[PDB]
RNA sequence: UGCUGACU
DNA sequence: GCCAGAGACAGCGAGTCAGCAA
DNA sequence: CTGTCCTCTGGC
């Protein structure tokens, strides 16, 4: 379930190893990784 | 704090220790603390009209 | 869009109405934290459209 | 960064207005000899050009 | 970007009076008058509020 | 106009106004026209001009077999950027957002349409694709055009640019305006280096550089021979070819000797050696054989029909033309005209020679002009044009030579077979910067053409837009005198804004009214007109003497001989009529009317120049208050008030908009400039290019490498109201600190600062970077299988919880040295590599972009992964005033040891008074004072230059704004001692300033090494940063070291540490090479003599015996004596 | 190696 | 044989950091 | 861009 936000679509698209790497309801070609929740610690200083 | 747009989100947990304001201001409890000596002032002659 | 160091830092230099006379200092390398020493708070904010 | 006394400033023409300079470690215990006793910065109190002191405050 | 939460000169709280400002000065109140209603006394954090530019408004404009 | 409604004293009650975030209706026009000259000179390369140069482009006859085939280009026409085929769906736009996400260019398709015809009766109009050429942003030819601010928004564009850029690989090149001589005018030039020319050439002579609808330039020189002869030299494809007048002149007019002889005797009909040398040229090689016109065509056709490269089918009659058409004085159309150009540049050369008349300096803003992107990109565009059609034709005449007649088959498979070319060749040019030409273009410069226009802040930025490069060549010069900032720069080039070191004086910039040139216009009535204001036509009856006559020209063109008493009136009228756009006379022609004495002053006469490429900038027109435009060389035949009350009844012809026009964008950002001596101007200017701030709103989308942003930046309480005319607080650069100007630390001295600890660790001036890195792995394989896929192969250790499955950081991790960064996948064989993080610096992943191949066909082989790195003013970074004052952070002084005031405040910088008296920046205690007093009234002052006299003094106004506020009028509040506790005895000077964060950090420059990689060819430290490399010792270094006497020392350094090998010699042979090891008792044995009882091992650099290896490359000998 | 920026 | 004509010809501060293209 | 070479060349 790796997702990835389109670059204007906004769409979710997920993608593996074989395929293209263009995007649904539209045809670009840069789709951004997304956040998901993990856990780091950073210090107040 | 921050500022959202729909669909943004903040999830954290913040942990507090005790502390000094020496090692880091954050730790400081007053916005300032100075002092100041009395003034004096003393008039030497009668000063008078306008 | 406020980063996580950026909203660390601005969440460091808030300040907390717990009197520090009742708790004590962390050990050196006392990550966790007991009842003793530390208080923990949670953000936990989402933004929608109404 | 490498902190240097203001008294050896006029000697380098160190500025601290962003001013690089590089500090070579001897090897030998043969030209540490020579380090303390020619190199030293107290040998070099005088500049060669005319015998006139180079070491002040500034 | 955001309001500085603390002012930098002496940690005086300023990050709670950047709406508050934001309201005086849309009720027509001077920034010297308006500064002087938050209780900003000293010139040090004056510059902290007269002097912000909230560019938070201007990234919270592009796409999610 | 266009300086109208410029703000009168800054403002800051527009941040804090309701509407701060709302994209505005239309974009901000003071910001649209700085890039102005970069785009309106490509909107016309690309579709006005295109056409032009297309339309010389003579038809490329050859011969096929028996057959003779003419290819003409009709027409040329370059699309906007687009989808590549159609195989891609939903959108055929393309917005320059993306090639900066992927790594592309913004290209256009750019296709002709050829006709070849067999003798003129058989043809057919085939249309070929020639190739794809860049497009710039907002021209015209980019889907950027006509959007607002709010449409500029949803596309991921700044809502505020200018582009005039290219996109080479989505790096931004922005070619600069170079300087070039000046075009259709001829400069008459006193080079000592001419006489070598040849046998009897002196130092003088006229050059012209001609430029013919921006689509072709030619320099031609005459020269004149100590004999009374003149020669004209042209270049032809980089060789240079010397033809006597005489030759020239009768081919070009079929006139008789005497015709020719009394136009080059028009102004000096009593001089006699004069009169005497025009017969010697026109007698002695040309009565030598040839005296018609077409003998003369003739016979200059067969000297230079090799040279020139012409048809062999070609009579020499219609070689010659060929010559005249392409190299000697392009711009002019007629024959007759270019006699008569060539006759005023001669009759010019007679007046140097004779010393009657004043040498034209080619350094000089007045004999210069700039060379736009439009004028580059043309011609490039029209040399590759000419070359495609020699390059198809060299394929057709070379393939087979067949009977045409059913090969008109394959004639588009033919056209094809060299219409492969045009793309490449165009990138080389703006992604390298370098020119490959077989003319160099009249340009005269070969590399730097395009350069990368780099965002570290808004003020590097709109720099590129109003550079000016004298050129690239001056780097290297031992005397300087391009670099001397003479008075006839006033108003066209900043004084302050130069850069300071190798580039000073020769890489200047525009000042804030000047503009570039770049409308076309007919200028066709303007001869007729120019008749009926009181010129009399080149063709006769002067009504004078042709010595109290003035010689008209117009663009290269010499109208001709307006009399001596009616052109004060005539340049009068013209420049009425372009002042109340009267007539059709362009608003910026220049009428310029050098007048004639009887000293040596510059050669006399009315020009009116039109072209493109000029330089002009606004001044109130007195006695009309109409807003003129003058140029560079109108400039110095004009009275220019700047303040009023400097104007005079009959001097003072005209007046200055502002009195700050005569300096920069930049320069015009500096607060209180005329209070700090000059060269601090000149290093503040090139310090605001180099300071951390904000550089742009739209990041997750610009895949920079590096990119400088400052978190809290705050906008200057003191600021010049130009400031406040071009935005520059929707991109602020630095924050406000309360100065104390004291020495009381001892860490301070000498150029130092020192910074509060409570300002630092409550955010004072904190910041990031963002280190975006393209990672395409098309590399580590070649055309093989996909080797190629981010991906993890299930259960790695090496991967166990780095990587999330994708062989991708996660988005928000922490990254340190030795942590994995990708894992690629082979898909066939199945195996993966980790690629580990090797950076010794921590930082957090904040974006990936997965991009595509152009098609939407690729496979996850190309990604961007962009680091977000935390640099907080450290010990070591360097912090500025605006005022030149630069200085480390030498100390982090703790809040309670600093000197608090009466007030209860305690600064956050402390700054050493010593910089002072050196120095003189006398601005920044004004600034001081104005920000403190604004601080404390919510006030904004300006700090704009020339706006505060002698008799209306700074120091008087702010004091009394503080005084007005309780403070005290000189501005010192008394401070107390933060360690003893008492009131210090002086009472210290304290206020507030605007500071700057420079790029320069130590974290980005320091270096330790202790033993690691190596030069291999000399085995030595291999000497970088990015590498681990060492420091180089140096000649100098050890010159001064064995100056103390110390020789180990210098052995330490330069042999034991460096290099130092046991190179082994034959002690007998004494010879290095000869010692040869043996087959396995290992002896070294002897090749020369075989003996291995002589071989000796010696303690000897490694660069030696390279040296004694390449001695012997060459046969010597190094015949070494052991002992 | 080259070339374009930049630092003292 | 006496000394102009040249016409080659060689020299042109020290160190440092990057990026980009070939 | 300068000053000596310094190797012709050329004229005398
Ligand atoms: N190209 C260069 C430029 C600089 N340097 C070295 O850097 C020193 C300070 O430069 P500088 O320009 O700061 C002169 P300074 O007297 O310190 O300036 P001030 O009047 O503002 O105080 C020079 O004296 C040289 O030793 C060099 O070797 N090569
Ligand atoms: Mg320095
Ligand atoms: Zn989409
Ligand atoms: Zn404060
Ligand atoms: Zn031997």
């Amino acid at each position: 379930p790796m997702i990835y936000i389109c670059g204007e679509c906004h769409t979710e698209n997920e993608i593996k190893s074989r395929d293209p790497i263009r995007c649904r309801e539209c045809g670009y070609r840069i789709m951004y990784k997304k956040r998901t929740k993990r856990l780091v610690v950073f210090d107040a200083r | 704090i921050a500022q959202l747009r729909p669909g943004q989100e903040i999830d954290l947990l913040m942990h507090c220790v005790k502390g000094i304001g020496k090692d880091h201001a954050k730790f400081s409890p007053v916005a300032t603390a100075s002092y100041r000596l009395l003034p004096d002032i003393t008039l030497l002659e009668p000063v008078e009209g306008e | 869009i406020v980063q996580d160091e950026i909203l660390a830092h601005r969440l460091g230099l808030i300040p907390i109405h717990a009197d520090p006379r009742l708790f004590e200092y962390r050990n050196q390398g006392d990550e966790e934290g007991t009842e003793i020493d530390t208080l923990q708070f949670r953000l936990q904010v989402r933004c929608t459209r109404n | 960064v490498l902190r240097l006394h203001y008294a050896n400033c006029k000697a380098y023409n160190a500025d601290f207005d962003g001013d690089e300079m590089n500090a070579h470690f001897p090897q030998s215990e043969l030209g540490r000899a020579e380090a303390y006793v020619l190199a030293c910065t107290d040998q070099q109190y005088l500049v060669p050009k005319d015998g006139q002191p180079l070491a002040g405050l500034i | 970007m955001i309001i500085p939460v603390r002012c930098f000169t002496c940690g005086k709280i300023v990050g709670n009076k950047w709406e508050a400002y934001l309201g005086l000065l849309q009720a027509e109140y001077t920034e010297g008058d308006a500064l002087d209603a938050l209780g900003l006394k000293r010139y040090c954090c004056r510059r902290m509020l007269l002097a912000h530019v909230d560019l938070i408004e201007k990234l919270l404009n592009y796409a999610p | 106009s266009r300086w109208r409604n410029l703000p009168s004293g800054p403002s800051l009650k527009h941040l804090t106004d309701p509407s701060y975030g709302i994209p505005r209706e239309q974009q901000k026009a003071a910001l649209q026209e700085l890039t102005r000259a970069h785009v309106e000179s490509f909107n016309y390369a690309v579709h006005e001009g295109l056409g032009l140069a297309v339309q010389a482009i003579p038809p490329f006859e050859f011969a096929f077999k028996d057959e003779r085939i003419s290819f003409t280009i009709l027409d040329a026409v370059i699309s906007p950027p687009t989808v590549p085929k159609g195989t891609i769906c939903k959108e055929a736009n393309v917005y320059p957002a993306e090639c900066r996400g992927r790594r592309s260019t913004y290209r256009g398709k750019l296709t002709a349409d050829i006709n070849w015809a067999v003798n003129g009766i058989s043809k057919g109009i085939i249309k070929q694709f020639l190739g794809y050429v860049p497009i710039m942003v907002k021209s015209k030819l980019c889907n950027l055009r006509n959007l607002p601010p709010q449409a500029l928004i949803e596309h991921h564009e700044e809502a505020e640019e200018m582009g005039g850029y290219f996109i080479i690989n989505g790096i931004e090149k922005v070619i600069r305006m170079l300087i070039m001589p000046r075009r259709n005018f001829p400069i008459a030039m006193i080079r000592p280096k001419w006489k070598t020319r040849g046998p009897g050439y002196t130092q003088y002579g006229v050059s012209m550089h001609c430029v013919r609808e921006e689509h072709s330039a030619v320099n031609m020189n005459l020269h004149y021979l100590e004999n009374g002869t003149v020669m004209l030299n042209f270049i032809y494809r980089k060789e240079l070819f010397f033809l006597p007048l005489g030759f020239a002149l009768k081919a070009l007019v079929s006139f008789s000797d005497y015709q020719i002889f009394q136009e080059l005797i028009k102004g000096k009909e009593d001089d006699s050696f004069l009169r005497n040398s025009v017969s010697q040229m026109l007698r002695i090689v040309m009565e030598e054989g040839c005296s018609t016109q077409k003998q003369v065509l003739n016979y200059l056709g067969e000297c230079f029909r090799v040279k020139l490269n012409v048809p062999d089918w070609y009579p020499n009659e219609q070689a010659a033309e060929f010559l005249f058409n392409q190299c000697i004085c392009i711009h002019l159309k007629s024959n007759t005209e270019k006699f008569y150009m060539l006759c005023l540049m001669t009759r010019k050369l007679f007046a140097l020679a004779k010393g009657e008349c004043m040498e034209d300096n080619p350094d000089s803003l007045v004999n210069q002009e700039v060379l736009t992107p439009g004028q580059l990109f043309l011609m490039f565009l029209k040399e590759k044009l000419e070359g495609w059609l020699v390059s198809i034709k060299i394929a057709f005449d070379k393939k087979a030579q067949k009977t045409s007649v059913s090969m008109n088959t394959d004639n588009l498979m033919r056209i094809f077979t060299m219409g492969i070319d045009l793309t490449k060749p165009f990138e080389y040019l703006f992604a390298t910067g370098n020119l490959r030409s077989k003319t160099g273009l009249g340009l005269l410069q070969d590399s730097g053409l395009c350069v990368v226009a780099d965002k570290l802040n808004f003020i590097r930025y709109l720099s590129h837009f109003r550079c000016v490069h004298r050129g690239a060549d001056f780097a290297k010069m031992r005397t300087t005198t391009v670099r001397r900032l003479l008075p006839e720069s006033w108003g066209f080039l900043c004084p302050v804004h130069t850069p300071d070191g190798e580039p000073c004086g020769l890489m200047n910039h525009l000042t804030a009214v000047c503009e570039v040139v770049t409308q076309f216009v007919y200028t066709a009535s303007i001869p007729a007109l120019l008749c009926n204001l009181g010129v009399t036509p080149i063709d006769g009856a002067p009504h004078r003497s042709y010595s109290e006559c003035y010689p008209v020209l117009l663009d290269g063109v010499m109208v001709g001989w307006v009399d001596k008493d009616l052109a004060p009136g005539i340049a009068d009228s013209l420049r009425h009529f372009k002042v109340l756009r009267e007539k059709r006379i362009p608003p910026w022609m220049e009428v310029v009317l050098i007048p004639m004495t009887g000293k040596p002053s510059l050669y006399p006469g009315l020009f009116l120049f039109t072209t493109p490429c000029r330089l002009v900038r606004p001044v109130q027109n007195l006695a009309l208050g109409k807003e003129e435009l003058i140029g560079t060389m109108e400039q110095i035949f004009m009275n220019v008030a700047i303040f009023e009350d400097e104007v005079f009844a009959g001097v003072t012809t005209h007046q200055e908009l502002f009195p700050h026009s005569l300096l920069s964008v930049i320069a015009n950002f500096i607060p209180f400039s005329d209070h700090n001596q000059s060269p601090r101007n000149m290093y503040q200017c090139q310090m605001g290019k180099q300071t951390m701030g904000f550089p742009l709103l739209t990041y997750q989308d610009r895949s920079d490498n590096k990119l400088y942003r400052l978190q809290t930046p705050q906008s200057p309480l003191v600021r010049p109201s130009m400031y406040d005319y071009y935005d520059m607080d929707n991109y602020p650069i630095g924050t406000n600190a309360i100065v104390a100007v004291i020495s009381y630390t001892g860490y301070d001295m000498e150029d130092a600062m020192i910074v509060n600890k409570a300002s630092w660790e409550r955010g004072f001036a904190h910041g990031s970077v963002y280190k975006s890195e393209f990672i395409d792995l098309s590399e580590k394989i070649k055309q093989g299988d996909s080797s190629l896929v981010f991906g993890i192969k299930p259960g790695d250790p090496r991967v166990l919880q780095k990587l999330d499955d994708d062989g991708l950081p996660f988005i928000g991790a922490k990254l340190q040295y030795g942590d994995p960064y990708y894992s690629y996948l082979n898909l066939n064989t199945g195996e993966s590599f980790v690629m580990y993080y090797k950076s010794k610096e921590n930082c957090v992943v904040d974006n990936i972009k997965v991009c595509s191949n152009d098609t939407g066909s690729g496979k996850f082989k190309c990604v961007c992964i962009t680091m977000r790195v935390p640099r907080n003013p450290t010990i070591g970074d360097k912090f500025a005033s605006r005022h030149g004052q630069k200085g480390i952070l030498s100390r982090l002084w703790p809040a309670e040891d600093m000197p608090f005031t009466e007030s209860g405040m305690v600064p956050d910088i402390l700054f050493n008074p010593h910089g002072f008296p050196s120095r003189m920046t006398i601005g920044m205690l004004i600034e001081s004072m104005a920000g403190k007093s604004a601080a404390l009234h919510g006030l904004c002052h300006d700090a704009t230059p020339f706006i505060f006299s002698e008799e209306n003094s700074a120091l008087e106004y702010f004091g009394e704004m503080l005084k007005a506020a309780g403070y005290n009028f000189y501005g010192t509040e008394r401070l107390y001692s933060g360690i003893s506790g008492l009131e210090l005895e002086a009472d210290i000077f304290i206020g507030v300033v605007y500071y700057q964060r420079l790029r320069h950090m130590v974290s980005d420059k320091f270096q330790v090494r202790t033993t690691g990689a190596r030069d291999r060819v000399t085995n030595q430290p291999i000497g970088g940063r990015n590498v681990q490399g060492g420091i180089r010792f140096g000649e100098m270094e050890r010159d001064a070291l064995l100056a103390h006497g110390t020789s180990f020392l210098l052995h330490d350094r330069l042999f034991n540490c460096s290099d130092r090998s046991v190179a082994h010699v034959c002690v007998k042979c004494g010879s290095l090479l000869s010692p040869l090891l043996e087959k396995p008792n290992r002896k070294y044995n002897c090749t020369l003599c075989s003996r291995s009882d002589t071989i000796d091992t010696v303690s000897v650099p490694y660069v030696f015996r390279y040296f004694v290896a390449e001695l012997a490359a060459m046969n010597i000998k190094v015949k070494l004596d052991v002992v």
